[PDB]
């Protein structure tokens, strides 16, 4: 997360501070159901770390 | 009729009261009404050279031109004493004074280029005024900031000196086309200022264009110049679209706006409406926010400075002045605010003054003063042009060619009088360099002038008895390299035909010079051209796709006058006289095939743009729709309101 | 200069436009060379030029008498039979110096 | 109905080179006034503006003869009368 907030330092003075967009997605955690009306449960840490790799592999 | 009788002839004897505009040609007597009239406009049309030289065949009148123009020029008329000097930039700075006569106190402004329209301009000669420091004096006649056009002793010349020849360049001259060699283009080179606005909202950000990683500057600094024709480029700043957009703010997006100007910068004004504590924040207008800072810095020395004198009881300020002050103290008072075309806008507005040096190019236009207009067709090598290789004057080259075939019908003889009298100087020159006794060479000069113009040889002896033995050396050094001063004034003391055939049948050794690889023994020869503003960056338009009308049919934005855009992107039309031209080919199919899918029809254009990005690029075969157009659209929803309908039979 | 030369077997020989090229070339050299003189009366000078010289040209078996000058536009204006492989004939011949 | 052989290496440079013996059909001269281009894209419509080539224009159409529009300007007549008279 600092290594991507170093890319993203110029916009941290104002925007972020009002809102980080990194992770206000990654602590969303809404309901899933599959189309076979199953529901899954995941760590947020898990979820957290992949959204970071994908942040960084653009 | 019997009406042009009241013109008597000896009334206007020793007289250029009539003559207007035509004072600055010379051997106006010679040239014919039409190519006069072209010279009028050619002088409005003239654009400032940055290498000007004073003509070397004149009318003396030149000067007087200058002087009377007010717009080249700064003269302090009154003694003025330097009060204080302010600096808004190291380019732009304001010196206050006081007449030493009136007691009255004035201001006086520099800057490196004046911008009149477009992107025309001119640099300045800001010496005189940057050597004044406080409580120095000006005089009565004193030349504060010059133009390039005036030189030292403020003689005024509006183009360039050029050896010229009558000679066809492998039909490179067909028409009026001019070859001209780069040694010769380089004294041909203008100034172009722009003044370029972008405009900043709190939706957008600017992009780290210039600098590094540390340092983020979106725009140049003052004394750095243009990178990629770029000036500043913005991005629209929103949150859902924040995540991926903002990260790598330093490269360019096909979402931004980009601002193309080229040359350097010379001064920078921004206008913010925006809490100056949020800019501190924002590090993106962090350079913003030091200008900013600059500019409230010099109006707060303004003001510290000449409150005492705006506001002492007992004392007179110009009026220019005042509103200087009272602006600068404007923009420091709170709760200013500025409005743009009556409207408050948002965020900031910074207005950019670049300057470059723009030289000659193919297509630009370089015309004498004569009427003689020429396009310039090639800007060649000085050694692949013609060079003469026997005599005295071996290794001499032709700085422009010029077209011979029709400038007897052209009815112009001034030209080849202008060009005659400095190629015999060029002899004259020779002979006093050849002399070692200085009375010999005014001798020889004396002699020559006397034959041209007795007034200036009376003139010039008065000059050189008054002159100092090391002066009249000077003088007669730089003679004889740079050349002699010839006045052939417009209508009254001209050389005419019976003199020129005098000074020829005086001086036999005169002859035709022989060129390298040249049959023809030609005459090269001195004449004065001038630059105009016709170009190939004038009215050069290239539009593939841009902004579409109200109506769905193309149309010309304003894109290119706000610097938004590099070329001009404007359509052009084919006319009702183009459809009838076009109409010869007998395939009217084609013909609406081209104007609906350029134009009429959205549906036609876009399977046409999409034929052409995807698909074989060297082979290229459309299909195209037969729905109606949006044309045929307009004009059926037209008639039904009149109430008529168009149906085939 | 080659006093004589075959109209048609230059047309269809496969050397002709090296032939053009030499011809043009030696007329151009030799213009830049020399230097034209004016009586400026009515007596005209001596000027010898490549263009000014005669050559004798065989077309069809026949003999005319025209400038080297001449041949090179001649040759120039030949062109359609270099390309079909058609001999000149006499009737598509006019006054060059025309 | 003409064809591009030839970019400018220069981006300075912003002139189309045409040709001299164009002039006259265009009834135009090197006066910097601004000729209009619209280049032709479609196979078809190129085989159907092809009546507009100069090859087409060649034959005046007055009198089925060769037009002299498209023959020798001035100073290339100039050049070819010096050469062969």
């Amino acid at each position: 997360y600092s290594y991507l907030l170093k890319s993203y330092l110029p916009i941290k003075n104002i925007l972020d501070k009002n809102n980080v967009i990194l992770q206000l997605m990654t602590i969303k955690n809404a309901k899933f159901m599959n189309k076979e009306n199953k529901e899954v449960d995941f760590s947020t840490d898990h979820l957290a770390e992949e959204v970071l790799d994908m942040l960084l592999c653009i | 009729m019997d009406d042009i009788s009241v013109i008597k002839n000896e009334d206007y004897e020793g007289s250029h009261r009539f003559l207007a505009e035509e004072l600055l040609m010379p051997n106006a007597n010679k040239t014919d009404g039409n190519r006069s009239t072209m010279f009028c406009s050619h002088l409005a049309q003239a654009v400032t050279l940055q290498k000007a030289e004073p003509p070397l065949v004149y009318t003396n009148f030149e000067n007087q031109v200058g002087k009377y123009s007010t717009a080249g020029y700064r003269k302090a008329n009154s003694n003025y004493k330097v009060i204080e000097k302010i600096y808004k930039n190291d380019y732009n700075y304001v010196l206050i004074v006081q007449d030493q006569e009136t007691g009255e106190y004035t201001l006086f402004e520099r800057a490196e280029c004046e911008f009149l329209t477009e992107h025309y301009g001119f640099q300045w000669d800001n010496d005189k005024i940057d050597s004044l420091k406080k409580d120095d004096t000006i005089e009565k006649d004193t030349v504060l900031y010059k133009n390039t056009c005036y030189d030292e002793n403020m003689n005024f010349g509006y183009g360039v000196n050029l050896n010229a020849a009558y000679f066809s360049y492998k039909n490179e001259t067909l028409e009026d086309a001019i070859v001209i060699s780069e040694s010769a283009a380089k004294k041909l080179g203008t100034f172009s200022v722009n003044k370029v606005k972008v405009s900043v909202n709190t939706n957008d950000i600017l992009l780290n264009l210039y600098g590094d990683n540390e340092n983020y500057k979106g725009f140049p600094d003052i004394g750095e110049h243009i990178k990629n024709q770029i000036i500043a480029s913005r991005r629209r700043f929103d949150y859902n679209t924040a995540l991926y957009e903002l990260k790598n703010l330093n490269e360019m997006r096909d979402s931004d706006t980009p601002f193309f100007a080229d040359g350097k910068i010379v001064d920078i004004e921004i206008f913010s409406n925006v809490p100056e504590e949020e800019l501190k924040v924002q590090k993106y207008n962090e350079q913003v926010l030091y200008y900013i800072n600059k500019q409230k810095e010099f109006s707060n020395n303004v003001y510290q400075k000449l409150k005492k004198i705006v506001e002492g009881k007992d004392n007179n300020v110009s009026d220019k002045l005042l509103h200087f002050y009272n602006n600068c103290k404007m923009r420091i008072d709170e709760n200013i605010s500025y409005t743009y075309q009556n409207s408050k806008f948002s965020g900031f507005i910074m207005e950019f003054t670049i300057l470059e040096e723009e030289p000659l190019n193919k297509g630009s236009k370089i015309t004498g003063r004569y009427g003689n207009k020429g396009v310039i067709s090639k800007i060649l090598p000085d050694d692949q042009m013609p060079t003469v290789a026997e005599g005295r004057f071996k290794g001499l080259k032709a700085d422009i060619c010029l077209n011979p075939l029709g400038v007897f019908n052209r009815l112009n003889p001034s030209q080849l009088i202008e060009q005659e009298l400095n190629w015999i100087a060029k002899f004259i020159r020779k002979d006093m360099e050849e002399a070692g006794s200085n009375e010999e060479k005014v001798s020889i000069l004396l002699d020559f002038l006397n034959r041209v113009n007795k007034e200036e040889t009376e003139l010039m002896e008065e000059f050189i008895n008054s002159l100092n033995k090391t002066e009249l050396e000077e003088f007669l050094n730089d003679i004889i390299e740079n050349g002699i001063p010839i006045c052939q004034k417009p209508f009254f003391g001209n050389i005419g035909l019976d003199e020129l055939w005098e000074l020829y049948n005086h001086y036999d050794h005169i002859d035709y010079f022989k060129c390298e690889g040249i049959s023809t023994p030609l005459i090269i020869g001195e004449i004065y051209m001038v630059r105009l503003k016709h170009e190939p960056h004038s009215k050069f338009s290239a539009r593939s796709t841009s902004f579409m009308n109200l109506r769905g049919l193309p149309a010309k934005s304003k894109n290119f006058k706000e610097h938004k855009d590099l070329y001009s992107k404007t359509p052009v039309r084919i006319g009702n006289m183009e459809i009838s031209n076009l109409s010869l080919t007998n395939e009217m199919g084609s013909i609406m095939d081209m104007l609906n899918s350029y134009s009429n029809n959205e549906t036609n254009r876009r399977e046409l743009i999409m034929q052409l990005l995807t698909g074989n690029p060297f082979d290229t075969n459309i299909d195209l729709s037969d729905v109606e157009s949006g044309t045929s659209k307009i004009l059926k929803s037209l008639f039904t309101c009149l109430g008529l309908s168009i149906d085939d039979v | 200069m080659e006093k004589t030369y075959n109209l048609n077997d230059i047309l269809l020989s496969n050397e002709y436009e090296k032939i053009k090229e030499d011809i043009k070339e030696e007329i151009i050299n030799d213009m830049a060379s020399k230097k034209v003189k004016y009586s400026n009366t009515s007596e005209f000078a001596k000027n010898d030029f490549l263009k000014d010289e005669f050559i004798d040209l065989v077309v069809d078996g026949e003999t005319y008498e025209i400038t080297y000058g001449n041949l090179i536009t001649l040759l120039i204006v030949a062109r359609p039979f270099n390309h079909f492989k058609v001999p000149m004939t006499e009737d598509l011949l006019f006054d060059l110096s025309d | 109905y003409l064809k591009i052989g030839l970019i400018k290496k220069d981006y300075k440079d912003l002139t189309l080179g045409i040709s001299n013996n164009l002039l006259s059909a265009l009834s135009g001269d090197y006066d910097g006034d601004v000729l209009n281009i619209i280049p032709v894209f479609d196979n078809k419509m190129k085989e159907h503006f092809s009546l507009l080539s100069p090859q087409n224009f060649l034959v005046d159409r007055n009198n089925g003869r060769f037009n002299g529009d498209f023959d020798l300007q001035k100073d290339q007549i100039l050049g070819i009368f010096i050469l062969n008279n």
